[PDB]
RNA sequence: CGCGGGGUGGAGCAGCCUGGUAGCUCGUCGGGCUCAUAACCCGAAGGUCGUCGGUUCAAAUCCGGCCCCCGCAACCA
RNA sequence: AGGCAAGGAGGUAAAAAUGU
RNA sequence: GUGGGAGAGGGUGGUGGAAUUCCCGGAGUAGCGGUGAAAUGCGCAGAUACCGGGAGGAACGCCGAUGGCGAAGGCAGCCACCUGGUCCACCCGUGACGCUGAGGCGCGAAAGCGUGGGGAGCAAACCGGAUUAGAUACCCGGGUAGUCCACGCCCUAAACGAUGCGCGCUAGGUCUCUGGGUCUCCUGGGGGCCGAAGCUAACGCGUUAAGCGCGCCGCCUGGGGAGUACGGCCGCAAGGCUGAAACUCAAAGGAAUUGACGGGGGCCCGCACAAGCGGUGGAGCAUGUGGUUUAAUUCGAAGCAACGCGAAGAACCUUAC
């Protein structure tokens, strides 16, 4: 964490496509290290997504990604005692985790019934532009522009 | 602090109580908003989880910013304390006197201390003839609560304004 | 209400604050903007950020004016001097100089303690 | 770190102390109405005196500016 | 005897006043922080509003008695 | 266009009592 | 003496702009001010910001220096006048007229006080606001005295180079200011820095000595007690000058060194924080402890580095109670 810039992990991409991005967001999905439950679940989803929206869900998942990736957010720096959300850029891999993350958080604030499901339709939200993700990537952004007056702060 | 405002009720049948406290009955969520609007003020959920949902029909930022003002009156009222010494200098009491006739009209109590050391003879005499004195001076802005105790190493007194 | 096209624009720029006076040729102001005109009250309202919205609003202003031909005068040090310049710079206007006019005291009266203590 | 021209130098032998002889101190001004410093101008300490001494004089009389706003800074 | 005003979790204070809506600080308990104590932060507990009672759909609130506290007018003291 | 340097900015460097 | 120089040297009389503040005039609108955040504050009677003019009073930006000057305090716009000191060249006059200096007399910042004037800014006290446990503080808003003048006093100071003055001596180098020269280098007088010898407790000083001397005057003889008391003198007062002792302690001290330390600096590091995931604290229960009971609840372990620890196996045993 000190020395280097700590290299960031390329993974084995998706064996039913070719695709990091998705590997990514299964992992993500996986909690406790139960990947070939996830794995499925993504598949159900996507299945889910073809059966509705009918484009293959691999696009739809990386439009919905780009949809809640955000571009400015609020880290927190004191300054003189008070506490600034201190509105700097997100870099690249870094944003798209974070978009992830939310897509994630989304599926389980959902109050519907299944893990594919819930995902799927999460997913559709997002490429639509609209649900719960994007909302958070919104708000988000509001914080950076209502706290745009301390961006001079900068790391 | 914090009501439901005319529309932030789902609370469906509501106590349609007004600014003026008047009971309307249990109207509708939705005839109770109506009103309100006509009587331009916001029925405002008092006690949502009650005997009909308490619809107090008042604009609520309205109420809100009422008590914000009451609470910022309240504040200012406070105790000030005048701790002369056995050894009077006459001039600064005279100043002291001031101080305490000012915080006094301001609102604020003059609790009138003394610094005793040992020596303990005409200490307390001496506190006695200050701060007594001092009340004889200002009796127009306080009145004693405490008069002049010792406090084996102070004498305290309470100088309490006349009128609230 | 009453026009011009042409004039001028006195940045005021105190650490408080950033306040951007647009006037005519004369030395007559028409449409002024502060932190406070951008809601920005207490520490933001003297920000860079502030300062530069500051002074895109007083350059719309002056733009209901038909006010194209204005001159830019820095007056004082402050956070927003800078950024109000830039800001005024890409407004939209026509930005004729960027003059600096400190108010710096020839070795006038001794100034508070704070702002002092410069000795 | 400072070395493009001197004041001094760019110019040729006059009387400094002749201060109605406006256009040649205008030099050592900046483009501000302030003095040039020993180190912009390079004359003799003594020298560098004596001509902040002419350039008062002339901003006295009204001759020199006292102060400028700069420019386009 | 008169008249005035007061009475709220353990202590000081808001509310009454506008009939529905009990806060604020100090303390008490517990925790956190800290090496440790103070301070600090977090919770928790704790008031039926002197009372009899009335109101009223409902009162700390409106009314009175009685209890008091407070100042003054007041004789023996 | 980059190289630094000298200057001028302005931002940031919060607070936080004690001891067998 | 003659000739020449530098200079914020001192005084007296003027003036010049920037700035600020205050008012008149405009033009214009919702805040400005302020801060680590804020709050009082001012503002619709219209501020703040901006232009024009006026009224002031103070203080002199840039030059500006590490610079110059004075004996020291000190001194900065510019000009004029009055004038002090000083340096140099010539070596011309004078011939030992010199050096110091108890006392004396004079100066002497800042504050202070007295009297009169003025008063824009700043600003003790003081009134506010915050901050805080408290805030008589640091922070902010005002605000009187005072800063400014004249005249009078007062005379202290880290009045410091913490280094009395004079002269002679004893390597240089460097940068500077200033004067003369036959001027890429000489020779005087200042101002700094680095170093020969030497000194010094080291630090450092080191031709501007703290080196070698000589002259003289001032003062010291442990720290507190104490610049106090007492007396005396001075002062309108505030105070100052002069200046103890009793008692007390066996130290007070300086200079360095080694560390440790710092809400000092720089360079670094660790899951130290950040980024991320998952927990504990909430619930029950499992334990270990603290605490409290008890006939005993055996003892040990104490912040990290004690607390699912000695116990890797308590029904009796173990077991110490
Ligand atoms: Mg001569
Ligand atoms: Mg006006
Ligand atoms: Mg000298
Ligand atoms: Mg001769
Ligand atoms: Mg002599
Ligand atoms: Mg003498
Ligand atoms: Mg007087
Ligand atoms: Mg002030
Ligand atoms: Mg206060
Ligand atoms: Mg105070
Ligand atoms: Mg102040
Ligand atoms: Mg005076
Ligand atoms: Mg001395
Ligand atoms: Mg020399
Ligand atoms: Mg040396
Ligand atoms: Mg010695
Ligand atoms: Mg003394
Ligand atoms: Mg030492
Ligand atoms: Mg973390």
């Amino acid at each position: 964490a000190r020395r280097r810039r700590a290299e960031v992990r390329q993974l084995q991409p998706d064996l039913v496509y070719g695709d990091v991005l998705v590997t990514a967001f299964i992992n993500k999905i996986m909690r406790d290290g139960k990947k070939n439950l996830a794995a499925r679940i993504f598949y159900d989803a996507c299945k889910i997504i073809q059966e509705k929206t009918g484009q293959e869900p691999l696009k739809v998942f990386k439009q919905a990604v780009e949809n809640v990736k955000p571009r400015m957010e609020v880290r927190s720096r004191r300054v003189g005692g008070a506490n600034y959300q201190v509105p700097m850029e997100v870099s690249p891999r870094r944003q798209q985790s974070l978009a992830l993350r939310w897509l994630v958080q989304a599926a389980n604030q959902r109050p519907e019934r299944r893990a594919a499901v819930r995902i799927a339709h999460e997913l559709m939200d997002a490429a639509e532009g609209k649900g719960g993700a994007v909302k958070k990537k919104e708000d988000v952004e509001r914080m950076a522009e209502a706290n745009r007056a301390y961006a001079h702060y900068r790391w | 602090k914090e009501y439901l405002t005319n529309e932030r009720i789902r609370a469906k049948q509501v106590r349609v109580v007004g600014p003026d406290g008047k009971q309307l009955g249990i109207m509708d969520t939705r005839e109770a908003l109506r009103l309100a609007q006509e009587m331009d003020l916001d029925l405002v959920l008092v006690g949502p989880n009650a005997d009909p949902p308490v619809a107090r029909i008042m604009d609520y930022s309205k109420w809100r910013y009422e008590q914000q003002m009451a609470e910022k009156e309240a504040r200012k009222t406070e105790v000030k304390s005048i701790k002369f010494r056995v050894k009077i200098d006459e001039h600064d009491y005279q100043t002291k006197l001031g101080h305490i006739k000012r915080f006094l009209q301001e609102g604020h109590k003059v609790k009138v201390t003394i610094m005793f050391r040992g020596r303990e003879v005409a200490h307390p005499e001496l506190g006695e003839r200050i701060l007594n004195r001092v009340t004889e001076d200002l009796k127009d802005l306080a009145v004693v609560e405490m008069k002049p105790e010792m406090l084996g190493r102070d004498m305290n007194m309470l100088l309490a304004p006349v009128k609230v | 209400k009453r026009q011009v096209a042409s004039g001028r624009a006195y940045i005021h720029a105190s650490y408080n604050n950033t306040i951007v006076t647009i006037t005519d040729p004369d030395g007559n102001p028409i449409t002024w903007s502060s932190g406070g005109v951008i809601g920005y009250k207490g520490s933001r309202k003297g920000t860079p950020y502030a300062a530069q919205l500051a002074a895109l609003d007083a350059a719309k202003k002056a733009m209901a004016y038909g006010m194209q031909s204005v001159d830019v005068i820095v007056r004082g040090t402050g956070a927003g001097r800078e950024q109000a310049i830039r800001a005024l710079q890409a407004s939209g206007l026509q930005v004729k100089s960027i003059v600096d006019d400190t108010p710096v005291p020839h070795n006038g009266c001794r100034p508070k303690k704070k702002f002092r203590k410069a000795s | 770190p400072s070395r493009k021209a001197k004041v001094k130098a760019t110019l040729g032998e006059f009387d400094l102390r002749d201060y109605r002889n406006v256009e040649v101190l205008k030099r050592f001004l900046s483009e501000t109405g302030k003095i040039l410093p020993r180190r912009r101008t390079g004359l003799s300490a003594k020298e560098q005196r004596i001509l902040a001494k002419t350039i008062k004089r002339a901003r006295i009389l009204g001759l020199l500016p006292f102060t400028e706003k700069l420019v386009r800074k």
